[PDB]
RNA sequence: CGGUAAUACGGAGGGCGCGAGCGUUACCCGGAUUCACUGGGCGUAAAGGGCGUGUAGGCGGCCUGGGGCGUCCCAUGUGAAAGA
RNA sequence: AACCGGAUUAGAUACCCGGGUAGUCCACGCCCUAAACGAUGCGCGCUAGGUCUCUGGGUCUCCUGGGGGCCGAAGCUAACGCGU
């Protein structure tokens, strides 16, 4: 079985960019449609969207990299440099509304979970609520 | 200064060594062959000749390298056509890095022609006389295209960036752009402006870099006839 | 315009039959303050040639720094082989608050206020690589906006 | 007790002219006139590359010794300013700047630094028209620094000010040159300060 | 370091560092990300159990609904004085 | 193996040669070690290809599963190397 369809999703991402893949697909799960209603909203991906391979349902998420670039590695800087699972199983990680980590110094963005829906570290202190640190994205 | 029909000679190459990044340009795979998408090359090619022309009329200078044994006289031919260096023979190691080294061999073979048209060959003894002798003839067989750069080139044509991928790497290291003609068995990454077709079957590369010098010289307005390099074909 | 100052300079020895016979390592930093640096490692059979070619690698090799008032956009961590450096952000009064390696090449930069913790490997070569590499992955809010506009 | 001895010695071994001798430093004998190297027996021999904690450390040396202090208090003002509000580097130097002994010598009272320390102990310094024989005592912002009326006889005091006269003061300070007095109006920034030192240096010096 | 030129021993001249103190021993934390929650590892460096089956425990795919135990928020009582 | 001889050798408590008991085999019961090695725990998911091979299936230049190999993308590693 899947142990952590979240950790999963981060890593069929992460894994997808570094080939610089166009697509890629994700089973679908509410919870993980949420999260990437984050990372589009915050210019990490092109998108997402539903899909059906072989009769299940997906997710497919159309990411986006820099511009192609200069003398060797003509490779382009990522956007998604770095993305990684915080709260996992067997050790979870809840944080309060002053809890709440700056990621990057700004510059990125710290997905919550709170009672009020999947918020970024931004919109879940202005909304003053915590809950389960889900994942750094930078 | 295009072509359409081209078709009925470039159509595919290489037939299971195929560089997986190759795939975006590749049409099917017919009798166990790649066969590379025709429209996409053309895409290509206008985006490939669109820096031609610009970087032509600005009066750039491009290396044109080449060392397949199906390229040799035709990388010769269409590089005198232009006022563009070649290199015919080996790409050796250093030619853009080393640039300033290299340039110093340019140095002693004008130096030693200059000492061959002057009355002294016969002032020094047989034996030097045969010396040099030697010196300048493998001076003239690997510097008789790359003579006339007098600084950097500011761009690079390569007919396989596979094989002269030695080029390639130099080329990039000091971000010169690199224009390419490239089949199925070559890296696209790393080609700035490439066009997708055999690297061998001389009957493609004649058409292709014909074409390219026309443009050439029709960045600058000097109207040339068609290019010498048809009877090669036989 | 062009500050040079020098990291280490080292012995590195070759057998050879009838005895050793030594070349001669040299690390360069070239900076202007501005945020522009510049590192490199010359070898040479004598200590001096050996400095040059580290300045003229040096100047070769440019990081250009994104400084915001002294200091740095964000924290940072760099593994290079097996030693780690650690940037971070530091408010005014701070000062330069890094090894030897790291203090020389951030001071060239022009960085007057930061945080620096090396891990795992101390090398000296490790970590001046690592501290130039974290400097080349440094962005400004600026440079991440362009990179999620689309 | 602070350092007591030979004094433009310390000038030589800082590389920079150190006026605490006060007149004299300024007269072409200081022996940083034609004697600019350090003291000693080696000191005309070709000195090596110095590592990076000699420089910080003859840095916080050419700090401490000008303003003439032990290094107790010097570190003791140093934290003082690390944990007040506002640049540690320069609220140090607000901060020695504050010394009465300082504010004496500043204010044209005495010759040298010394002599101002000398002054203020023997109680010939007024603060708000109380005596203050403290050398350390923190003088504040409106506080006027003032002569006992007792020694304002004395020839030595008048002898200062006689050549004080048309001199000018440092932009926080300013003095009244017959009635003797004086008054700190506020605190000297940065650039209020001529001094020949990097406290960043001195910063990074404590910072091991 | 010292087995004949010792900036390392001993003295002297000189210099550096602190200064009514200055050094030494012991002990505690630090450097030590060297017990690694923050924040480490196990092919050859120390480290994969000789193998399996399985008990307890740990962990748990997609949809919906109840509850609201963990989780998050608000108010409130408490958190003595000193110390900070 | 041990042991009895013959040689070799400075010696030969050995390598070499002639013998030879346990044991090596069977039954039943003990013992529980090992360079018991991939010096690499198990399960799942994701990440270029090319080539050799064992064995299924297919509309059988080939496509598609499951094993066993060799090169090698991205990446990892101190390096050697690892690399569906
Ligand atoms: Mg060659
Ligand atoms: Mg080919
Ligand atoms: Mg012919
Ligand atoms: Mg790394
Ligand atoms: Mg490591
Ligand atoms: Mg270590
Ligand atoms: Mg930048
Ligand atoms: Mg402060
Ligand atoms: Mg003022
Ligand atoms: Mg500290
Ligand atoms: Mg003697
Ligand atoms: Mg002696
Ligand atoms: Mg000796
Ligand atoms: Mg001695
Ligand atoms: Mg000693
Ligand atoms: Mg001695
Ligand atoms: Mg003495
Ligand atoms: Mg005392
Ligand atoms: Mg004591
Ligand atoms: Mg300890
Ligand atoms: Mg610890
Ligand atoms: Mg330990
Ligand atoms: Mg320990
Ligand atoms: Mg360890
Ligand atoms: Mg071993
Ligand atoms: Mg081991
Ligand atoms: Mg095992
Ligand atoms: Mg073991
Ligand atoms: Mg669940
Ligand atoms: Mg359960
Ligand atoms: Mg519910
Ligand atoms: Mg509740
Ligand atoms: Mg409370
Ligand atoms: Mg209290
Ligand atoms: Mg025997
Ligand atoms: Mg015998
Ligand atoms: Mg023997
Ligand atoms: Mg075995
Ligand atoms: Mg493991
Ligand atoms: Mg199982
Ligand atoms: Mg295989
Ligand atoms: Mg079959
Ligand atoms: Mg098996
Ligand atoms: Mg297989
Ligand atoms: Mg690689
Ligand atoms: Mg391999
Ligand atoms: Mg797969
Ligand atoms: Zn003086």
């Amino acid at each position: 079985m899947l142990t952590d369809p979240i950790a999963d999703m981060l890593t069929r991402i992460r894994n997808a960019t570094r080939v610089y893949k166009e697509s890629t697909d994700v089973p679908a799960s509410r919870f993980k449609e949420e999260i990437l209603r984050i990372l589009a909203r915050e210019g990490f991906i092109k998108g997402y969207e539903r899909v059906d391979v072989d009769g299940k349902p997906y997710l497919r998420v159309y990411l986006k990299y820099g511009p192609r670039r200069q003398g060797p590695d003509p490779r382009p800087e990522q956007v998604i440099h770095h993305i990684r699972r915080i709260s996992k199983p067997g050790r979870r990680v809840y944080v309060g509304v002053k809890e709440i980590p700056r990621v990057r110094r700004g510059l990125g963005i710290a997905i919550l979970s709170t009672s009020k829906g999947v918020l970024t570290d931004r919109e879940a202190r202005k909304l003053g609520v915590g809950g389960e640190l889900i994942c750094e994205v930078w | 200064v295009k072509e359409l029909l081209e078709a009925g000679v470039h159509f595919g190459h290489e037939r299971k060594r195929w560089n997986p990044k190759f795939a975006r340009y590749i049409y099917a795979e017919r009798n166990g062959i790649h066969i590379i998408d025709l429209q996409k090359t053309m895409e290509e090619l206008e985006r490939t000749f669109r820096f031609i022309e610009d970087l032509a009329m600005r009066g750039g200078t491009i290396l044109f390298v080449g060392t397949k044994k199906q390229a040799q006289d035709i990388v010769r031919m269409e590089a005198e056509r232009a006022g563009m260096p070649y290199v015919n023979q080996r790409w050796l190691g250093g030619m853009l890095t080393n640039f300033k080294t290299i340039s110093q061999r340019v140095h002693r073979l004008e130096e030693l022609e200059a000492l061959f048209a002057s009355p002294e060959i016969e002032e020094r003894p047989k034996k030097e006389q045969v010396r040099l002798k030697h010196e300048l003839e493998r001076l003239q067989k690997y510097l008789s295209g790359f003579r006339l750069l007098k600084r950097l080139p500011d761009a690079i044509f390569v007919v396989d960036p596979t094989k002269e991928a030695i080029a390639v790497r130099e080329a990039r290291k000091l971000f010169i752009p690199v224009i390419a003609l490239a089949d199925t068995d070559s890296d696209p990454d790393l080609v700035d402006y490439i066009i997708p077709g055999n690297d061998d079957a001389i009957r493609s590369i004649q058409l292709i870099l014909s074409r390219a010098v026309d443009l050439i010289i029709q960045a600058r307005g000097g109207v040339v006839e068609p290019s010498p390099s048809y009877a090669l074909v036989q | 315009d062009f500050e040079e100052k020098m990291i280490l300079i080292r012995r590195t020895a070759r057998m050879q039959a009838g005895g050793r016979r030594f070349r001669f390592g040299a690390l360069v930093v070239v900076g202007d303050r501005q945020g522009r640096v510049g590192l490199g490692f010359g070898k040479a059979p004598e200590v001096p040639l050996a400095v040059q070619k580290a300045g003229y690698y040096a100047r070769r090799n440019m990081v250009e720094v994104p400084l915001q008032n002294g200091t740095i956009p964000h924290e940072i961590e760099v593994e290079f082989g097996a030693s780690k450096i650690v940037l971070k952000p530091a408010a005014p009064g701070t000062g330069v608050i890094a090894g030897a390696v790291p203090r020389a090449i951030l001071e060239l930069a022009g960085v007057t206020d930061i945080l620096t913790k090396e891990l795992g490997s101390r090398n000296p070569i490790n970590i001046a690589y690592a501290t130039m590499e974290a400097l080349r992955q440094l962005r400004t809010k600026a440079d991440v906006e362009r990179l999620r506009k689309g | 007790g602070r350092y007591i001895g030979p004094v433009c010695r310390l000038c030589r071994r800082e590389g920079v002219k150190l006026y605490l001798k006060g007149e004299r430093c300024y007269s072409p004998k200081c022996a940083m006139e034609r004697r600019p190297y350090p003291p000693g027996q080696h000191g005309q021999k070709r000195a090596r590359r110095p590592s990076d904690y000699a420089v910080r450390l003859r840095e916080k040396q050419k700090l401490r010794r000008i303003y003439g202090i032990s290094e107790r208090q010097f570190r003791n003002l140093f934290e003082e300013a690390s944990k007040k509000k506002g640049v540690t580097g320069s609220v140090f130097l607000g901060l020695l700047e504050s010394r009465l002994d300082n504010v004496v010598y500043r204010l044209g009272f005495a010759v040298s630094r010394r002599q101002a320390r000398q002054l203020v102990r023997h109680g010939h310094i007024t603060v708000n028209g109380r005596r203050v024989d403290l050398p350390s005592y923190r003088v504040r912002p409106g506080d006027e620094i003032a002569v006992a009326e007792k020694s304002r006889n004395l020839e030595l005091i008048r002898q200062n000010l006689e050549a004080m006269k048309g001199r000018k003061v440092g932009p926080w300070l300013s003095l009244d040159v017959e009635g003797m007095k004086g008054k700190f109006l506020r605190l000297p920034d940065r650039e209020d300060l001529a001094l020949p030192v990097n406290e960043q240096l001195v910063i990074e010096f404590y910072s091991r």
